[PDB]
């Protein structure tokens, strides 16, 4: 039995590296950043008929101009999306003004690492992040480690590795908003097991001059009819 | 008793014009019925763009400028920009507030540029409350240089500002304000921010 | 120190608390105690372990309130403290309201306090088992029983103690709902602790009888002498001598 | 076996375990190269990236008009003395008003380090430091190890595979004092360029610098601003 | 300090460091007390490795007040925590009450402390069982401490090495029409018992308590007595 | 500290071509009493920094044990940095405004004086926190009586040289001799120069009673 | 105090004390939970009933508030404890805000409780699972599951419990909308499918009612007889 | 495994602990000191592990206070610790009881502080060793030296690390009690370079500063010129 | 200073001045003292301009934070709730500040007052500020539920200039606001040395 605060011989902490393991459990989400905005999409395991599919809500809106998407252990993304938002509340206070897509990131991911013998554990869970400021659009990824990076476009989850290989072919820097929102749609039909149905999966977007948005039924099939 | 207050005197304006910003004030420092010094300005640089003034009792100056400095370093780190004059103001309402109980006894104005190359003032009083406006003064004679200010750029009660029609109407109201003020005057200190950067200059005022 | 921590309060890979199951098997070797519920009132009976000839109110019956008493069985010295506790409850109740506390509400804050320990800081639990008998202006007479993991149940007839298990089937025989005197239960645990007992013949020493009942507008708790324990004694040997014929 | 768990056990030999595993953290990170002149310091950074579609990490930080750092290691625990030495380095200016010295941080921060690696369920910080620094005794290059350890350098490279950058500096440490800043920048990207891979060369994308000088306060070049350092080389 | 119980239930529910600690217990020097009608009287062995000891500098038999006494078997230097935490308890129902407490108030007390130690954090369970004498409302009690927490009243008890043939000695011969003196002529004939060597005023200690409070015999009265039997 | 007790009367600064100088009377008064009178008012705090205090005389010699205390531990180091008249300035701004604000302040005015890198310094520090720099300082009743003389002769002549402030300073100790009712005839002087910190003293001040005989 | 870190991370990333905690839960007595249109019925079977005991102490299913209840499968004692913090929770909500809780509000608050003791030192996860009813104040009726790892999610029916896998076999096939047209076909369908699993028939069911303005009520054995006696008469077709 | 913890003897009551902290200071490069008739010297060789560290890295001689120096061998981190706990000590008992602390009470605080943590298993002892040099014009010259375990001695000569014994072997030959500082400074620089073994540490730097009425009872670092005049010498000798 | 709201067919209308002094002396005309807390709450400003800035801010920020979390807009009583629970905290410490709470919600138009000293009432007219003695006079003499839009502006108008009239420290300008179901508006800001002339003649 040892420790949580215990390095491996080849310098690295085992909880970390359990909780990047148990990452890889959880549902596919893949973003994409163009020019004209950003796109998030989620798969839902619906485990039976007999749940309502709208109970489940995998992305959640940081704020007007922020919103994110999460998968791995879904209990605790709960205190990190609280903790972000009441930051975004507490900079409109301070400096009554926006902040941007990094600080956020940034504040949260100064949580990660705070645990020991307060928090006694990593929390095993991966964002995304993807919001519009004084920059344009960006995607931010951070991952249980501490560690945030800026993406092109990232996938998120159990078939990552897939996701992003299709993704590494079908992204370039002039693309528009829809043909982004029919190539993430396209990737997560390939690396599902169930059938693409407007009722399993999830999509948002965030574009300047409007807010976050949330698609609802009809643009689904609209959207689905062409794939 | 103890008396944690004493009053130091000095006097602050600034005007806003279309793609400028004045600040403006004395040189003077005294307590009671002498003089300290005459050679103590009460304009602090805060940024290329922006500039503060107070006045008042001269520690509670001194700490507030030092903590704004403080708190602007400690943005620029968190955030990878420069803070905006409406940030600033924002940020020392806040400030100020936090002392409600034990107020900063000060007077602040902060002029400056913003975002889209305007002239922007912005007043305070002693305990937070702010407010943007095109012309202020603040300190001993306010009460004397602000109708001046009313007739001549408001039109007030009558049937654009240059900057140089700015200039000479600040120094003829400290100069007409060195007469009758027993506080105020031994030097004049005018800052004035552009679109180049900060410019400075000095006028002599009545020495008695 | 990890190397020495025993990690008392964990799940178990089946789903189950050890220290709970070793207390409660602790529990299982103290002496019997038996608690019946009549029309009229309430009674307590409990198991003298103390026979030494050179041992010199009542030895294992505790009285919690004007209304209530109270008897143990596992670790005396728990059940101390316990008993401590449940008396500062009770004023606690008392002063605030200006009224005596009911029953339920003082089982239930005892129990809250046995599950706390259960449940975190590192410590053991307690290694004892309670039987509360009462009067209510809400319900009447009343029977609990608690346990150390912070379990209560309300009952008409129990056992908790030695031989647990043969005293609940004679009482699930015996006991008649609804037709129960205070004079056919003294009977009835009298006969039970007979047939429970690791002795031939029962003895006036080796038992204790407490009685709650209601009079003149007034409760009234009573521990049975000892002459009138020899005469129920003597009043089951004839009975039980005179039952097959 | 039983001695490598814990930061407050002894080997029989005389040694904690914990802190060589700390350090066999640090070997791991991307290399970096720290050298000065008589009149600048100057650290070389080379970035990494996960997938073609990531963005290249950080590894030059902003401490003071007259500090910075570079990173290697955990990349939290650098955010965490970093931003200690923000704090310390405004305390300092706020009560005496001048710049605190390059020295007087480095012995902060090594007290700081030490208190972990001696109390029970705790650990040491795994991350290295360069830190490049001017004051009034000229240009500083500073070293820091996860054993609250730290060293003062002519120059110094860490990370992974930085021997061979140790080697070319020990080659070439003579001229250095007597180097303008330009040529100073092209020694240390050569030092930079000594460990990488043969099949893979400097770019604008991977390369990050950052100067400090008598008249200049600490400046951070990347992408695109890092081309005329790149020019003329080789 | 440990935060965690050292004592924990067995898979038989038995608390073992308790057994543990009687097992030290046993193994200390016989004591014996014996209760009459007019008072209580507490005996116990006071063999030492030496010659060079000074006898007279340290004592077994201790008043607590001015009407209660303890004796104990088991480790010296956990008795004199107890000793201490006792004579503060009586001090303190001094305080508030104005009146004597009660010898069973003070056992109660005093087992409640030595139970707190059971269930506490990071500290193992004291190594003595006490007798307690005292003398209130006109008759004399006798109780006896274990170091689990829980204490009887007894009429005549032995306890440390050999304690049970002591007990079988006071069974066959305890009779509760004693007097003291008969009740201490008693209690040195247990003590002969199962002695070692040839016993002196030198090498055991009585203490005796009635009306007039509590008080350990001078090695004179012990001399008279041992003259006697 | 809510009431004085002992307490000095008044510092003297002015500063000359090639540094500073600093004088001070050797009394303590309790009062009206005039108890003490041989105690030093004046410290040096390292080879280029002198302060003089006036005002209650143990705050006075609790922050020279703070200070020089300070000034050890800095130099136990050895690494070639050195505290500043200016560092020494702002730290007894610091530590004067932050004790203000507890409603505890100490009972002193302060006159800093330093040479360092070809520049000199002359500072002024209040018990409120107000602080400042001028060519010229006087504490308590010099603000009335000495400090006219000394601007006086710094408006006509800018610049001095070391036997000038000198025998300015005697002047103004003769005035405050005169016309101050706290004042003592025996004061010390400081200097403060690229040589380094040198201390003079007692000296004495020749008056002139004619005007007693037109009366 | 006592701050060990009881669960954390295992290889492959799982959390064994939380796993645990499911399997204590899975030994509990069944508890099914069924939504209608105008009614809202809930359902335990007692594990084991004697004759010398009052049922009115041992009842598993509760009012956290006039228009919310729930019923639970685990350990008992820690039940008692989250139903009296829920309780106060909504009564400081029904405070602060004037306003009377929502049920989403309630459950949320729960899970959050729940799963901040898989996060912090020295404590043991809570081992029950919670169904939880009500109507909002637009007339809704609602039915939320909680999980003692800290999830909740909405259902149209479901059960919980030992056995609760054949019984949600069961309801997968019998939930239909021509079965929840009326509160007598809902009741019936709650009990139907409570029998899969209880034995010796109704004597083992506890059975309980809430409608859109009305407090909870507990059906005695009489009508549980009575709809036995009709679903047993149904079999005759 | 009765070796994992400070608070735990062994059946044969010895405390592994400790001794596996003093191993740490076995392992170190050696440094000595000499008390004289009026003073007294530190020396100490440096191993330089680069050609890149500059002259006047890791430095071993420490000022705790202005009469005092101290010298150290073992962990440089722990050293630098204990240089700061000694500092703060000599502060206070200044600023308490108004003058400076005589050498033998800073010394007995010091090992009272580091006997502290060698009796718990939350903490693990110290792995250094160090000596405390002063002259007073009222208590002349004293050395002591300081153990991971605690104890306090004082010497008439000391030596430190590696080559411990042949330093003492050569020490024990000097007659020091007749003989004034400059003569010492000479023999300090020689007996260490006859000590140093070149075949296995490659490369080494001498430092050398005493403490005496030379310097008016200020403790200093040997003047350059005197530093180049022993190293001559010694290296001439050496041969 | 003096700020008034009534509460009709057609939603909530609130009025008020521009002026601010410091003792005798006018510091400024040009005071906006209708706080715009959200796009569907108004507040009001009397007593201290700080506090009253501070806190609505800070119920800003905490109506903002509940509309995130419930996904679901604040009501009018709560957020009245929330301000009179915030202050109560500081009761004797030297606060000065009295609101009205105006908007829109599902039991329909909603107008509250909340002081520092306690009081938090719920009500169809409200008027503070120095000068309220003087427009509850107009106001009562005109107020009927069943006003048209533009006779609902006209009396809010009247009754803040005749305030303005004889009172000393209210003056300045009028600025109007008028709260429907689908958010608030700004109508006007009058100067009063206009409104002199339109209403003498």
């Amino acid at each position: 039995d040892r420790g949580v605060n215990t390095f491996s011989p080849e310098g690295r902490l085992f909880q970390v590296e359990y909780a990047i393991e148990a990452i890889k459990l959880g549902s596919t989400a893949i973003g994409i950043q163009t020019s004209e905005g950003v796109c998030l999409a989620v798969e839902k395991r619906i485990t039976s008929p007999l749940m309502e599919p709208s109970s489940i809500e995998k992305i959640v809106e940081i704020d007007a101009h922020i919103g994110c998407a999460m998968s791995g252990l879904i209990a605790d993304a709960k205190t990190l999306i609280d903790k972000a938002r009441v930051e975004t509340q507490n900079h409109w206070f301070t400096y009554n003004e926006t902040m941007t897509v990094e600080s956020v990131t940034q504040a949260v991911s100064n949580l990660a690492l705070q645990f020991g013998e307060a928090m006694s554990r990593p929390f095993g869970v991966a964002l995304l992040f993807g919001g519009v400021d004084e920059k344009g659009p960006q995607l931010f990824h951070m991952d249980p480690s501490g560690t945030f990076v800026q993406c092109d476009a990232r996938a998120i989850g159990s078939a990552s590795e897939g996701a992003q290989s299709s993704l590494q072919e079908v992204y370039h820097k002039s693309m528009t908003l829809k043909e982004a929102i029919k190539s993430s749609l396209i990737i997560l039909k390939q690396v599902m097991e169930e059938k693409l149905n407007a009722t399993n999966i999830e999509l948002a977007t965030v574009q300047p001059g409007q807010n976050f948005h949330m698609f609802t039924k009809e643009e689904l099939e609209e959207v689905i009819k062409d794939i | 008793r103890f008396s944690p207050y004493v009053f130091n005197g000095g006097t602050i304006l600034a005007i806003a014009g279309e793609d400028f910003a004045i600040v403006a004030s004395d040189t003077r420092l005294s307590e009671g019925f002498s003089i300290h010094t005459r050679d103590s300005p009460k304009c602090y640089k805060l940024t290329d763009k922006t500039v503060i003034g107070c006045s008042g009792f001269h520690g509670d100056c001194l700490t507030l400028t030092k903590i704004i400095e403080a708190r602007l370093k400690m943005y620029k780190h968190s955030n990878n920009k420069a803070m905006t004059t409406g940030a600033i103001a924002a940020m020392l309402s806040t400030i100020l507030y936090s002392r409600r109980f034990f107020p900063y006894y000060v007077y602040n104005i902060i002029g400056g540029l913003d975002e889209e190359g305007k002239g922007a003032v912005y007043s305070f009083d002693p305990v937070g409350s702010y407010q943007r406006d095109s012309f202020k003064a603040g300190g001993s004679a306010s009460a004397m240089l602000q109708p001046l200010l009313d007739n001549q750029v408001g039109f007030k009660n009558m049937q654009p500002l240059s900057l140089d029609r700015a200039m000479r109407l600040v120094k003829d109201v400290f100069i007409s304000a060195a007469e009758r003020d027993v506080y105020t005057g031994d030097a004049l200190r005018i800052c004035i921010v552009t679109k180049e950067g900060i410019r400075e200059e000095t006028v002599s005022l009545r020495k008695d | 120190s990890r190397r020495y921590d025993s990690r008392t309060t964990i799940f178990s890979p089946e789903g189950r608390l050890y220290q709970v199951e070793y207390a409660m098997e602790a529990i299982g070797h103290a002496g019997t105690c038996l608690g019946i519920l009549a029309n009229d009132g309430v009674l307590l009976a409990a198991e003298r372990r103390n026979i030494h000839k050179l041992l010199d109110f009542s030895e294992k019956i505790y009285k919690l309130n004007e209304d209530m008493a109270c008897s143990v069985a596992g670790i005396t010295s728990d059940a101390n403290v316990l008993t401590n506790e449940l008396r500062l409850i009770a004023q606690r109740y008392l002063l605030q309201y200006q009224e005596p506390i009911p029953c339920e509400q003082l089982v239930t804050a005892l129990c809250d306090i046995k599950q706390a320990y259960t449940q975190f800081g590192g410590k053991r639990p307690f290694g004892v088992s309670l039987l509360y008998i009462g009067w209510d202006k809400h319900y009447g007479f009343q029977l609990y029983q608690s346990d150390p993991s912070g379990n209560y149940g309300g009952w008409k007839a129990t056992c908790i103690g030695n031989n647990s298990a043969a005293a609940v089937s004679m009482l699930k025989q015996d006991y008649k709902e609804g037709e129960m005197t205070l004079k056919s239960a003294l009977a009835l645990a009298i006969k039970v602790l007979n047939k429970t007992m690791d002795v031939s013949k029962l003895s006036a020493e080796k038992v204790e009888i407490a009685t709650l009942t209601r009079e003149n507008g007034k409760t009234v708790i009573r521990v049975l002498k000892q002459k009138e324990v020899e005469q129920l004694i003597k009043k089951h040997e004839e009975e039980e001598a005179k039952a097959e014929r | 076996n039983q001695y490598d768990n814990d930061v407050t056990v002894w080997s029989p030999q005389g040694r904690i375990h914990q802190i060589e595993y700390a350090m066999e953290a640090v070997k791991q990170g991307s290399a970096t190269v720290g050298l000065k002149s008589k009149t600048h310091a100057v650290l070389v950074a080379l970035k990494r990236a996960q997938s073609e579609l990531a963005a290249h990490q950080k590894k030059i930080l902003h401490v003071d008009n007259h500090i910075g750092i570079s990173i290697a290691g955990l990349t939290a625990d650098a955010r965490l003395l970093c931003n200690f030495m923000r704090q310390e380095c405004l305390d300092s200016r706020f009560v005496f008003d001048r710049p605190l010295p390059v020295s007087r941080l480095v012995s902060l921060i090594g007290s700081k380090t030490q208190i972990p690696t001696q109390r029970y369920g705790r650990r040491p910080y795994g991350v290295g430091l360069l830190i490049a620094g001017y004051d009034d005794m000229g240009p500083h290059i500073f070293q820091t190890c996860p054993s609250a350890n730290y060293f003062d350098c002519r120059a110094m490279s860490i990370g992974a595979r930085s021997q061979s950058a140790r080697t070319y500096l020990e080659r070439h440490m003579s001229e250095f004092m007597e180097c303008n800043l330009n040529e100073l920048v092209k020694h240390g990207l050569r030092a930079l360029r000594e460990t990488l891979p043969a099949e893979q060369d400097l770019t604008t994308k991977n390369v990050s610098i950052g100067i400090v000088g008598k008249d200049l306060e600490f400046t951070i070049y990347d992408d695109d601003d890092v081309s005329p350092f790149l020019e003329g080389l080789e | 300090g440990y935060s965690f119980s050292l004592t924990t239930f067995s898979p038989s529910g038995k608390l073992v460091q308790i057994e543990y600690a009687l097992a030290a217990v046993a193994g200390g020097a016989p004591s014996v007390g014996i209760k009459a009608a007019n008072g209580v009287v507490l005996a116990t062995e006071k063999k030492q490795k030496s010659i060079l000891y000074d006898e007279r500098s340290v004592h077994k038999v201790e008043p607590i007040t001015k009407h209660i006494g303890l004796v104990y078997s088991g480790m010296g230097p956990d008795y004199r925590v107890l000793v201490h935490r006792a004579r503060k308890l009586a001090q303190q129902y001094y305080l508030v009450y104005q009146e004597p407490i009660p010898t069973a108030q003070l056992v109660q007390r005093v087992a409640s402390v030595m139970q707190e130690y059971t269930q506490s954090g990071g500290v193992r369970p004291f190594g003595v069982s006490l007798l307690i004498c005292g003398w209130n409302e006109g008759r004399p009690y006798l109780f006896q401490s274990d170091p689990s927490g829980a204490y009887f009243a007894w009429k005549a008890t032995a306890m440390g090495k050999n304690y049970v043939n002591g007990k079988t000695f006071l069974e066959k011969r305890y009779n509760e029409d004693l007097e003291l003196e008969d009740a201490i002529h008693t209690a040195i004939l247990t003590l002969k018992e199962s002695f070692e060597g040839q016993m002196t005023e030198d090498n055991i200690e009585v203490g005796i308590c009635n009306e007039a409070g509590f008080r350990r015999l001078t090695p004179t009265e012990v001399k008279d007595y041992l003259a006697a039997i | 500290t809510q009431n004085p007790m002992v307490t000095g009367t008044s510092v003297l600064g002015v500063k000359f071509e090639g540094g500073v100088v600093i004088a001070a009377d050797m009394l303590g008064s309790y009062g009206s009493l005039a108890r003490f009178r041989n105690i030093s008012r004046i410290m040096r705090v390292n080879n280029s920094t002198m302060l003089g205090a006036s005002g209650d005389y143990a705050d006075f010699q609790y922050l020279k044990q703070v200070l020089g205390q300070m000034v050890i531990d800095e130099e136990l180091l050895g690494d070639g940095h050195s505290y500043s008249p200016r560092a020494i300035h702002s730290w007894l701004t610091r530590a004067m405004y932050s004790r203000r604000s507890k409603m505890n302040p100490l009972w002193n005015t302060m006159v800093i004086g330093g040479y360092a890198d070809g520049e000199s310094f002359l500072g002024y520090v209040d018990m409120l926190g107000v602080a400042y720099e001028a060519p010229s300082l006087a504490t308590g009743y010099g603000a009335y009586l000495a400090q006219p003389l000394l601007r006086e002769v710094l408006e006509k002549q800018p610049v001095l040289s070391q036997t000038e402030a000198r025998d300015l300073v005697e002047r103004c100790m003769r005035v405050l001799y005169y016309r101050d009712a706290r004042s003592y005839n025996r004061f010390q002087t400081a200097t403060v120069t690229e040589k380094g910190v040198e201390i003079e003293g007692p000296l004495s001040t020749e008056t002139n009673w004619d005007i007693a005989h037109m009366i | 105090s006592y701050d060990r870190a009881i669960t954390v991370f295992s290889p492959d990333g799982h959390l064994f004390q939380v796993e645990y905690a499911q399997e204590a839960v899975k030994k509990g007595s069944t508890a099914v939970g069924v939504r209608g249109r105008d009614i809202v019925v809930l359902g335990v079977e007692k594990k084991s009933v004697a004759k010398l005991q009052d049922e009115r102490t041992v009842r598993k299913i509760c009012a956290l508030d006039d228009n919310v209840c729930m019923a639970f499968a685990g350990l008992t004692a820690d039940a008692r404890i989250v139903i009296n913090r829920a309780r106060v929770e909504c009564q400081s909500h029904r405070l602060t805000v004037e306003d009377p809780v929502t049920v989403e509000y309630i459950t949320r608050y729960i899970a959050s409780l729940k799963q901040r003791y898989t996060q912090s030192n020295g404590r043991r996860p809570f081992g029950i699972s919670a169904l939880i009813v009500g109507f909002d104040f637009d007339g809704t009726p609602r039915l939320y599951q909680t999980d003692p790892s800290g999830t909740y999610h909405a259902w149209k029916a479901n059960a919980i419990g030992r056995g609760a896998k054949s019984v949600r076999e069961f309801l997968e096939k019998n939930y239909t909308d021509e079965a929840i047209e009326t509160d007598d076909l809902t009741i019936k369908l709650v009990i139907k499918a409570l029998l899969e699993v209880v034995q010796s028939g109704g004597k083992n069911i506890e059975l309980a009612v809430m409608r859109r303005d009305q407090s909870l009520k507990i059906l005695n054995p009489e009508e549980i007889e009575k709809y036995v006696a009709e679903i047993e008469k149904e079999k005759e077709e | 495994g009765y070796d994992l913890s400070a608070s735990t003897f062994s059946p044969d009551g010895r405390v592994f602990q400790v001794e596996y902290a003093m191993k740490a200071v076995e392992n170190s490069s050696t440094a000595i000191g000499i008390r004289c008739k009026d003073g007294v010297v530190f020396g100490v060789e440096k191993l330089v592990l680069s050609k890149l560290y500059e002259e006047g890295s890791n430095k071993r001689l420490f000022n705790v206070d202005r009469h005092v120096g101290m010298a150290v061998a073992g962990l440089l981190a722990d050293a630098r610790s204990l240089a700061d706990i000694a500092r703060e000590e000599a502060s206070n008992f200044r600023s308490n009881f108004g003058y400076n602390i005589p050498l033998k009470h800073l010394a007995d605080r010091v090992a009272m502080y580091v006997h502290a943590y060698t009796l718990y298993s939350a903490v693990r002892p110290f792995g250094c060793s160090f000596m405390l040099g002063s002259y007073s014009v009222n208590d002349g010259a004293q050395l002591y030296m300081i153990d991971p375990s605690g104890v306090s001695y004082g010497y008439w000569g000391c030596a430190i690390g590696k080559a411990r014994q042949a330093a003492k072997t050569e020490i024990e030959k000097l007659q020091m009690k007749e003989m004034t500082c400059r003569d010492i400074v000479k023999e300090v620089a020689k007996i260490i370079y006859i000590v140093h073994d070149e075949v296995k540490d490659k490369a080494f730097e001498l430092e050398l500063s005493w403490v005496g009425e030379l310097t008016n009872g200020r403790h200093e670092i040997v003047p350059k010129d005197i530093r180049e005049e022993a190293e001559k010498y010694a290296k001439e000798s050496l041969k | 200073t003096t700020t008034l709201a009534f509460k009709f067919r057609h939603g909530v209308i609130v009025a008020a001045d521009s002026r601010a002094t410091a003792g005798a002396y006018i510091a400024s005309q040009t005071v906006k003292k209708v706080i715009e807390i959200n796009p569907y709450l108004l507040g009001t400003m009397a007593g201290g301009a700080a506090d009253c800035s501070f806190w609505e801010r800070l119920l800003a920020r905490q109506c903002r934070i509940y509309e995130l979390r419930n996904k679901e807009r604040i009501s009018v009583a709560a957020a009245s709730k929330l301000l009179a629970n915030m202050v109560y905290q500081y009761k004797g410490m030297g606060l000065s500040m009295g609101t009205m709470i105006c908007g829109w919600d599902k039991r329909g138009p909603g107008l509250y007052y909340v002081d520092s000293e306690g009081n938090r009432i719920s009500g169809a007219t409200f008027s503070v500020g120095s000068g309220s003695v003087y427009a509850y006079g107009v106001m009562d003499r005109g107020y009927s539920y069943d006003l048209e839009v533009e006779q609902a502006y006209d009396l809010a108008r009247r009754a803040i200039y005749q305030a303005t009239y004889r009172d000393a420290y209210s003056g300045g300008a009028v600025n109007l606001y008028h709260v429907r179901e689908d958010g608030w508006i700004r109508v006007s800001s009058d100067n009063v040395a206009d409104l002199h002339e339109k209403y003498s003649g």
